[PDB]
RNA sequence: GCGCCGUGGCGCAGUGGAAGCGCGCAGGUCUCAUAAACCUGAUGUCCUCGGAUCGAAACCGAGCGGCGCUACCA
């Protein structure tokens, strides 16, 4: 089971556990908490650096990984560009809460 | 005139605790 | 019943109510979240040590019951920035007071100051400052406050306005506050022949200044309820109480005895001759500074067509200027003002929102 | 004289699919009940329904999840105040 | 101090044996899934404590909190 069980989600296959390494930050990607769900793919999503930003869904999570208000996220930002940005990898819950006890993100905004 | 006072003050601070 | 009648004028929360409370015993029952709201009340007896508080000597030295000096009473004040109507109707009644400063904050804080000039203002000369919350202090801070007040003391009308430390948590101290307050407060004598004439600040109460009321007369409250007109009300004293032990006569210095509603009202004799004005002439003077606030802004003259708060006795009323001469305003009431006499008035205008004392002078006619 | 802030009660109520509801519970009885929700149709996409409860109180629905975008439509058309709003459930 | 609400969670109501309604959370069931639609709840006896009377949260008191009356009661 996925979202809603259905005859159409056993031609799929999910690959990746529950017990998964959590991903680190790089050059041009940092971490977003997500302001407002947006249409079309569309997200608006605060940075925790202190940018306001507009996020979008790049392909991979489309249909894949579904989410939520209030997430933290990686978002590589455009390098050419600045107000548009792509969501790269979405953080789990207890993931999320390691990063924070962690403080590689500031502390600013709750899960 | 601080003599008066200052004794005052002396006459407070020997009944603290 | 009470000789005299004594203020404890201050900024807020320094302590007013507790020194009351170590002098007295008594709580002013607070309010309770917040702090005094009314005037506070209480009395006391004081006795001297020849050889105190209560007919006993045997607390020092030895037994012979100590002699009875005077019955006092005193006026607890609030101390918020707000209060200051209420603070300026009080003074009316006062025969002197005690400045309660406090040793753990920036000596002349907004409202100490707006008091003490209050004071120097009405007439109330009688003074006595207290440095109250010592028991929280170094042994240096309340030596150099008491220099900042010894220099502030100074140009000021304030002499040797003595400066008695106390604790008014422990009431340490206290005896030679009684001792000070026992040479500086004087009892004025009050020739009694003169018109029966007294002050309201409560109602459920107010006091004597000039003349004596006795159990039995017939008498009248000005302006009196209203109609849009103001008319006096007659009744009978039914009874003469202070404190809690009733007497059948009453002198000044002191209190006497639904909401509070004749608040700012006076009793006299009736069919006696006293003016319910709507409209009065102030003869007048300005502070060059507002002192009060927690800014000193430069006081503007008076500008025709403002409105004004006028303190007039124990009564706050509100008016607006018709005349703008040098020292003589002409000023039409919301409510009347009956004046007994010749007079004494505090003048004050609403800067920032707060209301705030700027300046005096003497009612005319 | 009145009272400033009264408990404005904003539920997680559930909706047709995984989608909800925002309930309001606690509503200040001063402005045209009707007229409001009307205004609520308008501005979302929401259909306005009130429950009726005896003396005190009124259930006003809006199917949808809003809340905070909800609050700050009332914030934008005058009637209800900023203090006065509670959200209940997650 | 009076009056009502005194919870099994919130918000509404009823007083002498009967677990009262609307919502919420916690969980289930039904459907491939969620919602609607359904049941079960939780400190076991509906303030704290005990009694008159087998009993009861309801009758009575001492003892608390929110507001409907009061205005600071020397
Ligand atoms: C505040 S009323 C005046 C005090 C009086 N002893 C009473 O109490
Ligand atoms: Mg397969």
């Amino acid at each position: 089971n996925t979202k809603g069980g259905k005859k159409g989600r056993r031609g799929k296959n999910d690959s990746d556990g529950p017990k998964r390494e959590l991903i680190y930050k790089e050059e041009g990607q940092e971490y977003a908490q997500i302001t407002k769900m947006l249409g079309n793919g569309r997200v608006e999503a605060s940075c925790f650096d202190g940018n306001k930003r507009m996020a979008h869904i790049r392909g991979k999570l489309r249909k894949k990984v579904w989410m939520g208000q209030g997430d933290i996220i990686l978002v590589s930002l455009r390098d050419f560009q600045d107000d548009q940005c792509d969501v790269v990898h979405k953080y789990n819950l207890d993931e999320a809460r390691t990063l924070k006890n962690q403080g590689e993100l500031p502390e600013n905004a709750k899960i | 005139v601080g003599l008066p006072y200052s004794e005052l003050l002396s006459r407070f601070f020997n009944i603290l605790r | 019943q009470a000789t005299i009648n004594i203020g404890t004028i201050g900024h807020v929360a320094h302590g007013k109510s507790t020194v009351v409370r170590a002098i007295s015993g008594v709580q002013t029952v607070r309010l309770e979240r917040n702090i005094t709201i009314k005037l506070g009340y209480a009395n006391a007896k004081i006795y001297k040590c020849q050889e105190e508080i209560s007919p006993k000597c045997q607390r020092p030295g030895c037994p012979g019951r100590y002699k009875l000096v005077r019955h006092v009473s005193f006026v607890d004040c609030p101390g918020h920035d707000i209060l200051m109507s209420t603070m300026l109707s009080g003074a009316a009644v006062m025969d002197a007071a005690l400045l309660l400063i406090a040793g753990n904050e920036s000596c002349p804080q907004p409202q100490t100051s707006e008091h003490l000039a209050a004071i120097e203002i009405m007439k109330l000369k009688h003074v006595i400052i207290l440095q109250n919350k010592v028991d929280l202090m170094r042994e240096e801070s309340a030596l150099e406050h008491q220099k900042s007040i010894l220099k502030f003391i100074r140009g000021t009308i304030a002499d040797g306005a003595p400066i008695v430390p106390i604790s008014a948590q422990l009431k340490y101290n206290i005896d030679a506050v009684n001792e000070f307050i026992v040479k500086t407060i004087p009892v004025p004598p009050r020739d009694f022949m003169i018109s029966p004439r007294l002050i309201v600040i409560r109602s459920f109460g107010g006091s004597i200044l000039n003349g004596v009321f006795k159990l039995g007369d017939e008498i009248e409250i000005r302006p009196g309820i209203v109609t849009i007109q103001c008319k006096p009300i007659f009744s009978n004293i039914v009874s003469l109480f202070a404190e809690q032990n009733d007497l059948k006569f009453a002198v000044p210095g002191g209190l006497i005895g639904r909401a509070d509603r004749l608040v700012g009202q006076v009793v006299g004799a009736k069919g006696h001759l006293p003016n319910i004005y709507t409209d009065i002439e102030i003869n007048y003077f300005l502070l060059r500074r507002l002192l009060g606030v927690k800014k000193q802004a430069k006081v503007r003259k008076l500008e025709p067509n403002e409105v004004l708060m006028v303190n007039i006795g124990s009564t706050a009323t509100g008016a607006r200027v018709v005349a703008v001469k040098a020292d003589m305003a002409r000023l039409q009431l919301t409510s009347p003002a009956c004046t007994e006499i010749n007079e004494k008035i505090a003048l004050s205008r609403r800067i920032e929102k707060h209301w705030r004392l700027i300046g005096w002078a003497t009612i005319k006619k | 004289e009145t009272a400033t802030s009264n408990y404005i009660h904003i539920r997680i109520q559930q909706r047709n699919g995984r989608k909800t509801l925002t309930t309001v519970q606690g509503v200040p009885e001063e402005y045209d009940l009707k007229r409001i929700l009307k205004v609520l149709k308008k501005d979302f996409a929401c259909n306005g329904n009130i429950v009726k409860d005896p003396e005190m109180g009124e259930i006003i629905q809006l199917q949808g999840d809003q809340r905070a975008k909800v609050c700050e439509f009332m914030i934008s058309q005058l009637g209800l105040q900023k203090k006065n709003i509670k959200i209940h459930g997650f």
